[PDB]
């Protein structure tokens, strides 16, 4: 990363190989770098336990003339993450079609053996992976840019809650200020 | 609008913002085998959500010079998860399908595809009298292609598009369940095929119940756009799948 | 709930004052009340722009005998006085001055060995809510002080030993805890990302959005 | 009589002409996870007949000098048809079981086995402080055996029978669901185990929910009969199996 | 009743911390909360596989002046701080570090000479019951940690003297007592026969069933 703002832009391009992966992330809302500093991750970091479903909203930011279908899936934990769209499609997923409605919501359900998981997540408390693949491809007419960006938003659902108040690892000091 | 469409089978959902209608077999919705139509006496398995869900085959490219493609069923799905597994462990099987062919372009592209399901699409050899092998017509989810020129290779099927490999007029394929994807209005086609056969159930490896053909009747064309090929993707979901005669799995 | 999140006592200040010393100022503490010097409490309050609450104040005072060559003494129990001087009241210049009479300012006399001193203060702002931030000036001119510090005039806290002069010096340390209660909060803000540099200004040093990983697909630990 | 018993799950039926009763967990019959006890939000698969059926493990020989055996669950069933397949493709699983231990002899043979199901049968190493691997306690449907002598091999678990590998008195294992096969009266034992754990569902590879132990408390003995060993066979059927968190199959 | 059998305070840990020492770590205690280090309580809890209860915690803190050549001093009463750091919170590296501000972690400030400090903690597991045993691994691979220790992540307890630096060192010893209340227990197990060898593992040395007598008919004592 050269430019910080690039971190928010998921690349999507024309003539992508069939069934190509767009991204992959591991579900540790309070621990993984992808989530730890978001609103949700920051709140989680003042607690030690969490439980509930999450909303991952994806918004397509290309021109009105571009088209595409993407498969976004959630894989409950297991020994191995999905390496192929064929692997991914066996789990919880939604097939997103681009049109007037620019955004799509993948709602990752609370599927766990325990009622709560740890914010400082471990293997026992593993939550799984979220991956995205090209369902068809991003097709474009003449005179439009060749690649575009997709953005991802995250928030908690109404069945979400946190427990066990604790101090956050994200702030410190060596001296009194002044 | 009615153009909006949402379909959910098992753990998969398909959505379309620009569709035509949904063609249903010969007006017949898929259904499980009734007691008064059965011969095989063993209690069948009906895996339900594990098999009756959407499977997306490998995509293909529609280019200005493309001529047409075909996929034979159930062969095309023989490797798809538990649907394929159940096909292997059972002597008999039965199923209907929801076929969803996807193809998006732009308001400046033009082209038109016929999406048909031909029951018993028995084909002729490239050289009359010369037998060909199964590999000349189906192999997993591999798309097979028709040609403009008449086929010379005797290991192949007679692929000349205008006779659709069956010795009939390609413009008459419309008597079979079909839908058109005219780039100007559609973006997908959905056909629900019920189980059609002369016997109540059948072996799923040995008999290709129907063949899906996607044929460009009006060539893909466009102007100075940076996009070149237009992908075509086929997603299909078995419906009311039931199997009989469990035993060891068939090696292939 | 905000009541619960903010409702725990947090150390907002600490200082030492000696029982005996040559330097007059080393014998008592004078603190301009504020909530910006201790980083933890500050970050929490600053998650909201405006706040309205009553305040529970608890004091933890401990004493230790200063090291030295001759330490033998037998000093009776110590008693401390904590006085609150609202803005404008007479300020003590030394441990033994008249201002400590507190005929009107509120004071607490507390003796060591007992439960920590505590009391409640109601919502005392001259405004309708306390402001954690103030994007403005003190002068109409758009000059003078800039920032929240211009709205801070809550007064001071003064503390001394009562008549505790000991033969060998003893050092007391006072720690003051704030616990907001009956709270209301308005217009929430992003939490402070950069470390704090000053007590009376928002000032900071640019800090990156978050930490990095090798590539956009890295999901393993090793 | 009540000695007669017939049990049907899926496409399999078990019958016994000389049985005791049927022990049921702690009086708890297996049951699917309720909405008010769930955490994992995805829609689960409940394969039904494909997984909830009887699987017969490899048999073993009970000889005059045998000392006892154990099998850990669900590991023991990891290769059994679709039950094993579902275990591999899912992060979480949940199930109860009908355990049917078979052992027939004759009116002239004598012997007595304890058939117990120990929840969380955490075991100690042969040499204290020395860690052992999974292979020292479970591997498919392989029966593991206890020993009379105390174990010296550090790669093994402390197999001395009188402490049952857990540091407790073997004669007190009766507080766990059990049945006795006394050759003089029985010919089999049937125990229905419900799902018992501190969490609603769990990973099926990483956690052995319970261990089945078959221990000869009274040695096998007989006179001048031509029969030598007496086989012991274990047949078990998962009940109310449901899985969550589908993804790629775990290699092993 | 199980409530009665488990409902008595038992010492689960003890450690010393000095008032003054050259070694930073000798001046405060850092304890990873668990119930496996003190043999008596451990054996009782371990008679059940799963347990669910609220917990009453009582602390007994005592101080003694270290022996030495010169002992004359006059130190005021000591005050201790006990802070609970939930998993992941900032951990103190020395007696005087920022983490002791406890803006959010719960702390107890207690002064010697008074009734022992005490408080209740509710059932805090992320599971539906606490597990005394865990026959499994941390990794899906069937590798990593083995045993109950993989489920222990209750956090730490940190304790220090408040501003208690004394001329000559004083050693304080803290003893922590646990008393489960509002208890429920499931699936009882045989009591531990072999003596305990490790805090975080079931590990043992084979021990005989019981003691012996001369013959199967011996019934006298001499």
């Amino acid at each position: 990363t050269t430019d910080q703002m690039e971190m928010f832009r998921i690349p999507v391009t024309i003539n992508a190989p069939l069934q190509q992966q767009v991204f992959g992330l591991r579900l540790q809302p309070g621990l993984d770098s992808v989530f730890k500093h978001t609103l949700l991750g920051e709140i989680l970091n003042y607690y030690a336990h969490w439980s509930g479903s999450m909303k991952l909203t994806f918004v397509f930011c290309g021109s009105a003339m571009a088209t595409g279908k993407f498969l976004i899936a959630y894989s409950p934990p297991g020994a191995n993450p999905p390496k192929t769209r064929k692997d991914a499609m066996l789990g919880t997923h939604i097939i997103w079609d681009i049109g007037l409605q620019s955004s799509c919501v993948l709602c990752v359900p609370w599927i766990s053996q325990t009622h709560y998981r740890l914010v400082q997540q471990d293997e026992y408390t593993s939550a799984g992976y979220v991956t995205c693949w090209y369902q068809t491809g991003m097709i474009v007419p003449p005179g439009t840019p060749n690649s575009s960006s997709i953005m991802c938003f995250a928030s908690a659902c109404n069945d979400f809650s946190v427990r066990m108040l604790r101090d956050t690892p994200f702030i410190s000091q060596d001296n009194k200020l002044q | 609008s009615d153009r909006v469409r949402s379909i959910t089978l098992g753990n998969s959902t398909i959505t379309t913002q620009e569709c035509a209608n949904v063609v249903v077999g010969y007006g017949r919705w898929p259904t499980y085998l009734r007691d008064d139509e059965a011969t095989a006496e063993d209690q069948p398995t009906q895996p339900d959500v594990a098999t009756c869900r959407f499977y997306t085959l490998d995509s293909i490219k529609w280019e200005k010079g493309s001529v047409g493609w075909w996929w034979k069923f159930p062969e095309a799905l023989s490797d798809m998860g538990l649907f394929g597994q159940n096909m292997q462990y059972h002597y008999l099987g039965r199923a209907g399908y929801t076929i969803h062919v996807q193809c998006n372009a732009s308001k400046f592209h033009q082209g038109c595809l016929l999406v048909v399901c031909v029951p018993e699409a028995e084909m002729g050899g490239a050289v009359v009298g010369q037998a060909f092998s199964a590999t000349a017509m189906a192999n997993g989810d591999k798309a097979y292609e028709f040609t403009s020129a008449t086929q010379s290779d005797q290991t192949k099927v007679q692929t000349a598009i205008h006779n659709a490999g069956m010795g009939v007029g390609v413009g008459n394929l419309t008597i079979y369940p079909h839908q058109w994807i005219n780039l100007r209005t559609n973006n997908s086609a959905t056909i629900v095929m019920p189980y059609i056969n002369s016997v109540p159930m059948d072996n799923m490896f040995r008999h290709y119940n129907f063949t899906l053909m996607v044929i460009p009747f009006v060539k893909l064309d466009y102007a100075d756009t940076a996009s070149t090929y237009v992908p075509i993707t086929v997603t299909v979901a078995p419906m009311c799948a039931e199997y009989n005669g469990l035993r060891l799995a068939q090696a292939q | 709930t905000v009541e619960n999140f903010l409702g725990r006592s947090a150390c907002v200040y600490m200082e030492e004052y000696k029982t005996t010393d040559n330097d007059v100022n080393k014998k008592f503490v004078a603190w301009p009340i504020n909530t910006k010097q201790m980083v933890q409490m500050r970050r929490k309050l600053e998650m909201f722009t405006y706040l309205r609450f009553d305040m529970e104040v608890t004091f933890v005072i401990t004493s230790r005998q200063d090291p030295g060559t001759t330490l033998a003494q037998d000093m009776p129990v110590l008693t401390h006085q904590i006085m609150y001087v609202p803005p404008g009241g007479p300020i003590p210049a030394k441990v033994d001055d008249y201002a400590w009479q507190t005929s009107t300012n509120p004071s607490i006399f507390w003796t060591e060995g007992n439960a920590p001193a505590r009391m409640s203060i109601p919502f005392i702002s001259i405004g309708n809510a306390y402001s954690n931030f103030y994007d403005g000036w003190s002068n109409f001119d758009q000059r003078g002080s800039y920032g929240y510090n211009t709205l801070n005039n809550l007064g001071h806290i003064y503390v001394r030993h009562v008549s505790g002069s000991s033969p060998h010096p003893i050092t007391s340390t006072i720690r003051v805890y704030f616990k907001p209660k009956h709270t209301r909060a308005w217009v929430p803000r992003p939490p402070r990302l950069c470390q704090y540099k000053k007590a009376f200004s928002v000032d900071f040093t640019p800090t990156p959005i978050t930490d990095t990983r090798k590539d956009i697909n890295t999901v393993t630990t090793v």
